[PDB]
RNA sequence: UGGCACCUCGAUGUCGGCUCGUCGCAUCCUGGGGCUGAAGAAGGUCCCAAGGGUUGGGCUGUUCGCCCAUUAAAGCGGCACGCGAGCUGGGUUCAGAACGUCGUGAGACAGUUCGGUCUCUAUCCGCCACGGGCGCAGGAGGCUUGAGGGGGGCUCUUCCUAGUACGAGAGGACCGGAAGGGACGCACCUCUGGUUUCCCAGCUGUCCCUCCAGGGGCAUAAGCUGGGUAGCCAUGUGCGGAAGGGAUAACCGCUGAAAGCAUCUAAGCGGGAAGCCCGCCCCAAGAUGAGGCCUCCCACGGCAGCCGGUAAGGACCCGGGAAGACCACCCGGUGGAUGGGCCGGGGGUGUAAGCGCCGCGAGGCGUUGAGCCGACCGGUCCCAAUCGUCCGAGGUCU
RNA sequence: GCGAAUGCCGGCAUGAGUAACGAUAAAGAGGGUGAGAAUCCCUCUCGCCGUAAGCCCAAGGGUUCCUACGCAAUGGUCGU
RNA sequence: UGAGGGAAAGGUGAAAAGAACCCCGGGAGGGGAGUGAAAUAGAGCCUGAAACCGUGGGCUUACAAGCAGUCACGGCCCCG
């Protein structure tokens, strides 16, 4: 028996390929299903990319927004069936894999240290020229 | 605890382990066949057939790579230019590892030879 | 009362509901009937079963003789489930259905010679404050002279782990038959390989 | 810590109990194939430096 | 529970050793 | 992960800045408040002649913290300080706003009020 | 608190705390009751009950006590006022100093004050772990029965019933049912969150290789910094307390005499506790009372005995292992995927070097998600587990 | 005339193949010599000191200096 | 430091006749050979107690509770 395998048979029925490969240091929109007893509706978070941990079917991200003076920082299973649709907002050229250094950052600092990134910018525009 | 933790300790700390499996290597690239205590030996294996590995690889950073380790010009290029050829089409196992059968007297410890493949 | 030999594979987690489900995968089918128990002949009633195959180079002759009678192929592994007797001549996944409950019994890891904190959770000695070599130490075992001895099962450090543990009441979450898994919810003793045993549960 | 110490002399019995232990197990040795020589099973023969069937080392 | 406060009847120990004899 | 000695901010307008937990009451032996849970606390900084003064024991719910509070969706979230808005003994808001954001569990915990009044819930 | 002065003055270390507990029950809580000046809810008082539980903080050396916030509850006691060859050393025995007081004085105080050396090595019994030996009438490889033990044993809030019963009203049930907790236990590592001594990157001084580029050592036993896989982990996750059967406690009874009535009792029979037995989990046939089932070997040579070669098996040796201090356990040993290398994936890190271009330059851009790359999931005999040795039944008697 | 004086002297036990083998600056290999080598010589490599752990005076020691020949004992192992 | 304190340690044989030579061993040591009335008088030497340490034999011992013995019976082994 392969083991590895087998636990990857077992993901497989849920991992998902619909949503769009991003970074840390790029700006995302998280569209998420909530419930709210009683109406579950869909809530957008949006903010930077500050970690992708990645574990197969287990990888998971996270993602930082100041909301009304209040930093906060919420973590996202990349296959969670809760996930509407993740819009890329704005790509942002990091240094390194985990950005938990913009926690301490004037607003106009996090700007200087995440520049935007152009080249994967053009990239993106490079398709969206669909035929 | 130790579960599931590759590597000995050697009663070395991390910066003399690494030296100590750098100088066998320096030993063995250049002799071809040294003696050591077994676990010692046992552990000169990896550590030389990735360098050797390199070598066969050949390219520049494979050199300043493999330089890394092993310091001296003159060698690496008889690493690169005698002994890489060698194992054009092996596929690792570069060297072995043999028990011989003698204990060291001053401690009565197990030594091994380590060498080169042909 | 039903019951089958398995191995741990792994852990992840799947989603029902909206609800992440911290799973562990066992392999358990399927697992060949080798011999019976029977109250006339043995005293009691239970199925010794076979699981994983084994290499017959490897199977002496008095085992391959007891394997032989039963008209089976040669198995790693023989464990008996008490008490259950099936209908069929091999016990496979399917005698359990998502939404059961059951309990699994495994070795836990072993943890070696451990000290009084990390097998009994003492509380060891301050860090400071004068604390003299004794950080992680029991404390006193003892009273004077009376009773002038100590418990037994006082509990002290020694090995820990690499035992018999069964854990409870865990959901059968899914069963696949296509390929012998189930998915217990939750955590079982063992390393990811141990061998397992998964029972129909206790508790009601 | 308080200077533990024997309270009683251990018996010339009780000394040699102990070592019930203490006997050594004979090294464990084979006939080198080749030149019929007895060896440490798993070494080179240090006899005639055979090991597996070839000559490894000069002796 | 002793209310009559308990004396030490021993001084805490310690001072000096007797080295050597020799 | 509140527990008593943590200082919380207070996130409403009761004239309270600054408050210090001195029990999780959450069982007879709570080790520590998270979401929703109320604390009885000290105020240990104040504005000039708010509702609640200096040295005020009173009780509030917890509703940011800076340790992260995980979700049965897998997901979690996680705040910049840890928060609690003064409440009165039937847990309404003794404040009249409530600023910043608070965790949706706050409902679930029926504080229901205290989320309303609350511009942002995550 | 005392009395006495019996072992111990060729030494039984003494307050308090910490740690670890264990027991008593004159029970604080939780279970079960009788009576009540018990309508209800709540409470008084007594009985049964030791299974489990019995919080955090201020003061002070303090125990004690007071106080704050809670709580089901914040129980009282024994164990050399349990525990200094277990820790502490705040306090009370020494030497220093001072205050108040006493003394002409030296000094003194069941006064106050600041300071003041606490001892690596366990023989035996006891305890926690692990083997070795022998035994369990033939020798073997498996799989088990469970005598007997041990573990566990907590409790709350809300809602339904029902704003019902009850009560002017305020307040507010029994029974039954549902949910959600606190603490604790066993496991686990998918997630969250740690670490991850070299897995990746950056950075300074310096010496060096080889001038540049690129790299190396040292700055710690990682020079420093930013991250970090497996593993081991909790703050993270799963699950546990039961249910259920049975016998009882106090208590309530059915039938019922002695005693034409009455009586729970003398005959008999019911109901009745968180407690008791079992049930759950773990250990367990040295359970010498040494159990049972399945399979394997077998009548071998010479004189309940010895010797020798075998049988089934076993050990040795080797490669190893989430097994482990050694031992032991488990897997593998070429009829092989055991570890090492190589390969693929994962995962970290975060775009190597070289080269081309732009800038005077420091740099920047592109080749490029590049290069490096521990343990994780796999493949592959390239390297090593070569070759072998030695043990080991022939079955006691009615 | 001894059995006791924590007696005196001496010898030998026990503890026990136990604690320890004296700075955590650190080692590795090849060659040699030799009955014998982790420990001696030589070479390469790697670490440590460098207001020193280098150098020179003075005290104090008193041949320890240099060579040849040795390894009983001294060297906390070994020893050429 | 000094004044001062202050040990231990005798014996081959009549005679060195103190073991040539060979053998194993680097040697130490030993086995032969030789000397001697004697060499377990061989120099680490008269005698050579005891504690203490071994080797070989007899009896015994792994379900037993102990100031270790004593009384009884039985088993085995030895001397007749
Ligand atoms: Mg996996
Ligand atoms: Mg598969
Ligand atoms: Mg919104
Ligand atoms: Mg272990
Ligand atoms: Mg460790
Ligand atoms: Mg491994
Ligand atoms: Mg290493
Ligand atoms: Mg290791
Ligand atoms: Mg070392
Ligand atoms: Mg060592
Ligand atoms: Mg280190
Ligand atoms: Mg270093
Ligand atoms: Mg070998
Ligand atoms: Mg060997
Ligand atoms: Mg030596
Ligand atoms: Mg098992
Ligand atoms: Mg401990
Ligand atoms: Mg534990
Ligand atoms: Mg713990
Ligand atoms: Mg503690
Ligand atoms: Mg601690
Ligand atoms: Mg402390
Ligand atoms: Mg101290
Ligand atoms: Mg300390
Ligand atoms: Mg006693
Ligand atoms: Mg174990
Ligand atoms: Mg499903
Ligand atoms: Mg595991
Ligand atoms: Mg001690
Ligand atoms: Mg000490
Ligand atoms: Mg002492
Ligand atoms: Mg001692
Ligand atoms: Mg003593
Ligand atoms: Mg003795
Ligand atoms: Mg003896
Ligand atoms: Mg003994
Ligand atoms: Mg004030
Ligand atoms: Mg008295
Ligand atoms: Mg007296
Ligand atoms: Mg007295
Ligand atoms: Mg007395
Ligand atoms: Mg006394
Ligand atoms: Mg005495
Ligand atoms: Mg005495
Ligand atoms: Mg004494
Ligand atoms: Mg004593
Ligand atoms: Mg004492
Ligand atoms: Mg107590
Ligand atoms: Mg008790
Ligand atoms: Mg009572
Ligand atoms: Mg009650
Ligand atoms: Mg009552
Ligand atoms: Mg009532
Ligand atoms: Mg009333
Ligand atoms: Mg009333
Ligand atoms: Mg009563
Ligand atoms: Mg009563
Ligand atoms: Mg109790
Ligand atoms: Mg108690
Ligand atoms: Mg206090
Ligand atoms: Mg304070
Ligand atoms: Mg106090
Ligand atoms: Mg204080
Ligand atoms: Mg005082
Ligand atoms: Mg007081
Ligand atoms: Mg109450
Ligand atoms: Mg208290
Ligand atoms: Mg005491
Ligand atoms: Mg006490
Ligand atoms: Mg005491
Ligand atoms: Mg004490
Ligand atoms: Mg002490
Ligand atoms: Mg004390
Ligand atoms: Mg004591
Ligand atoms: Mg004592
Ligand atoms: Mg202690
Ligand atoms: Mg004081
Ligand atoms: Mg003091
Ligand atoms: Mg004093
Ligand atoms: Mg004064
Ligand atoms: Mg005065
Ligand atoms: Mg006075
Ligand atoms: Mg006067
Ligand atoms: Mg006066
Ligand atoms: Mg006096
Ligand atoms: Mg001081
Ligand atoms: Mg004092
Ligand atoms: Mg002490
Ligand atoms: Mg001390
Ligand atoms: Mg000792
Ligand atoms: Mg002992
Ligand atoms: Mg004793
Ligand atoms: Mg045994
Ligand atoms: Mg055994
Ligand atoms: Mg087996
Ligand atoms: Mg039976
Ligand atoms: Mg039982
Ligand atoms: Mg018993
Ligand atoms: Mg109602
Ligand atoms: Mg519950
Ligand atoms: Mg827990
Ligand atoms: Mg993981
Ligand atoms: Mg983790
Ligand atoms: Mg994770
Ligand atoms: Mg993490
Ligand atoms: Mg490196
Ligand atoms: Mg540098
Ligand atoms: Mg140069
Ligand atoms: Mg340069
Ligand atoms: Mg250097
Ligand atoms: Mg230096
Ligand atoms: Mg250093
Ligand atoms: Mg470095
Ligand atoms: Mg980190
Ligand atoms: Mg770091
Ligand atoms: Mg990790
Ligand atoms: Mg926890
Ligand atoms: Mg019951
Ligand atoms: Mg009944
Ligand atoms: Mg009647
Ligand atoms: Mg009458
Ligand atoms: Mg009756
Ligand atoms: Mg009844
Ligand atoms: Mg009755
Ligand atoms: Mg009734
Ligand atoms: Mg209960
Ligand atoms: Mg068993
Ligand atoms: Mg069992
Ligand atoms: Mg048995
Ligand atoms: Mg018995
Ligand atoms: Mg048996
Ligand atoms: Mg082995
Ligand atoms: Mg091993
Ligand atoms: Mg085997
Ligand atoms: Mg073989
Ligand atoms: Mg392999
Ligand atoms: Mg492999
Ligand atoms: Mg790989
Ligand atoms: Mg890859
Ligand atoms: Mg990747
Ligand atoms: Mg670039
Ligand atoms: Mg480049
Ligand atoms: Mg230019
Ligand atoms: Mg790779
Ligand atoms: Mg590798
Ligand atoms: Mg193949
Ligand atoms: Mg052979
Ligand atoms: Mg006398
Ligand atoms: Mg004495
Ligand atoms: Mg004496
Ligand atoms: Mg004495
Ligand atoms: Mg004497
Ligand atoms: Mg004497
Ligand atoms: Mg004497
Ligand atoms: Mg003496
Ligand atoms: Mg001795
Ligand atoms: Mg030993
Ligand atoms: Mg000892
Ligand atoms: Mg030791
Ligand atoms: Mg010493
Ligand atoms: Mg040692
Ligand atoms: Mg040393
Ligand atoms: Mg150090
Ligand atoms: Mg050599
Ligand atoms: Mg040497
Ligand atoms: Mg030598
Ligand atoms: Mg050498
Ligand atoms: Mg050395
Ligand atoms: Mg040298
Ligand atoms: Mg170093
Ligand atoms: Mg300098
Ligand atoms: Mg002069
Ligand atoms: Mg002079
Ligand atoms: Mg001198
Ligand atoms: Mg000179
Ligand atoms: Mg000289
Ligand atoms: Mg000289
Ligand atoms: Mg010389
Ligand atoms: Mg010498
Ligand atoms: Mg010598
Ligand atoms: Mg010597
Ligand atoms: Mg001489
Ligand atoms: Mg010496
Ligand atoms: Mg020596
Ligand atoms: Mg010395
Ligand atoms: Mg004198
Ligand atoms: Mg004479
Ligand atoms: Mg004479
Ligand atoms: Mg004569
Ligand atoms: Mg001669
Ligand atoms: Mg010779
Ligand atoms: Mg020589
Ligand atoms: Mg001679
Ligand atoms: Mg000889
Ligand atoms: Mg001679
Ligand atoms: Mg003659
Ligand atoms: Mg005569
Ligand atoms: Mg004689
Ligand atoms: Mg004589
Ligand atoms: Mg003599
Ligand atoms: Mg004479
Ligand atoms: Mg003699
Ligand atoms: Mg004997
Ligand atoms: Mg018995
Ligand atoms: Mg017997
Ligand atoms: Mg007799
Ligand atoms: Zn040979």
């Amino acid at each position: 028996m392969n083991r590895g395998a087998l636990i990857k048979l077992v993901e497989s029925r849920y991992v998902r390929t619909d949503l769009p490969e991003f970074r840390p240091g790029d700006t995302v929109r998280v569209s998420y299903k909530v419930k709210e007893g009683n109406r579950t509706r869909i809530q957008d978070f949006e903010g930077i990319v500050i970690r992708i941990r990645r574990n197969g079917f287990n990888t998971t991200f996270t993602v930082r927004k100041v909301s009304y003076g209040v930093g906060v920082e919420r973590i996202f299973p990349l296959h969670s069936p809760l996930i509407q649709k993740i819009d890329i907002v704005q790509r942002g050229r990091a240094r390194r894999a985990k950005l938990y250094f913009i926690r301490n950052l004037s607003d106009r600092e996090i700007r200087r240290k995440l520049r935007a990134d152009r080249k994967r910018i053009d990239q993106d525009r490079a398709a969206e020229r669909a035929a | 605890m130790r579960h599931l933790k590759s590597g000995r300790k050697l009663n070395r700390h991390s910066s003399h382990r690494l030296a100590l499996y750098r100088n066998q290597a320096k030993s063995l690239l250049t002799h071809g066949r040294i003696t050591t205590t077994v676990p010692k030996a046992k552990e000169l294996r990896g550590f030389v057939d990735h360098l050797i590995h390199l070598a066969k690889r050949g390219d520049l950073h494979a050199r300043r790579l493999v330089l890394r380790d092993l310091q001296d010009v003159k060698l690496v290029r008889k690493l690169f230019d005698e002994i890489a050829p060698r194992y054009r089409d092996r596929q690792g196992g570069y060297t072995r590892v043999l028990k011989l059968a003698e204990r060291r007297r001053g401690d009565g410890a197990p030594l091994a030879l380590v060498e080169l493949v042909e | 009362m039903k019951g089958i030999l398995g191995v741990k594979v792994g852990m992840t987690r799947i989603f029902r509901d909206d609800r992440a489900v911290p799973v562990t995968v066992i392999l358990a089918g399927p697992c060949p009937v080798v011999q019976r128990r029977t109250p006339e002949k043995d005293g009691y009633t239970a199925v010794q079963l076979g699981f994983l195959p084994q290499n017959p180079k490897r199977v002496n002759r008095p085992l391959k003789g007891h394997f032989a009678k039963a008209g089976v192929e040669p198995v790693r592994i023989l464990r008996e489930i008490r008490d259950f007797n099936p209908e069929g001549d091999t016990v496979t996944v399917e005698i359990f259905k998502p939404g059961e409950r059951v309990d699994v019994t495994g070795t836990s890891k072993g943890r070696g010679f451990a000290g009084v904190m990390k097998r009994w959770n003492f509380a060891g000695g301050p860090d400071s404050h004068g604390a003299h070599k004794i950080h992680r130490h029991p404390g006193s075992i003892g009273n004077r002279k009376t009773p002038g001895r100590v418990y037994k099962g006082k509990k002290m450090a020694g090995h820990y782990g690499a035992e018999r543990v069964t854990v409870m009441n865990l959901e059968v979450v899914d069963v696949i038959p296509e390929e012998n898994l189930l998915l217990v919810k939750g955590a079982v003793p063992g390393p990811n390989g141990g061998l397992v045993i998964v029972r129909e549960t206790k508790k009601a | 810590a308080k200077h533990p110490v024997p309270k009683k002399k251990t018996s010339k019995a009780r000394r040699d109990a102990r070592r019930s232990h203490h006997a050594l197990t004979p090294p464990t040795l084979v006939p080198c194939p080749e030149c019929k020589a007895m060896k440490p099973p798993h070494t080179v023969c240090p006899e005639c430096g055979y090991y597996a069937g070839r000559k490894v080392l000069e002796v | 529970r002793r209310i009559r406060f308990r004396p030490p009847y021993l001084p805490r120990p310690g001072r000096r050793p007797r080295f050597p004899p020799p | 992960m509140i527990q008593p000695q943590t200082y919380l901010e207070v996130a409403d307008n009761t004239g309270a800045r600054k408050i210090m937990c001195i029990r999780v009451l959450k069982g007879s032996n709570a080790k520590y408040a998270t979401v929703g849970d109320v604390i009885v606390a000290s105020v240990k900084e104040a504005i000039p002649r708010g509702a609640v003064k200096e040295g005020d024991v009173v009780k509030a719910v917890v509703v940011r913290t800076k340790k992260e509070i995980k979700r049965p969706d897998g997901s979690a979230i996680r705040f910049d300080d840890n928060a609690a808005v003064i409440i009165n003994n039937q847990l309404e808001p003794r404040g009249t706003r409530v600023f910043g954001p608070v965790a949706r569990e706050l409902r679930e915990k029926g504080f229901m009020k205290i989320v309303s009044l609350a511009p942002e819930v995550l």
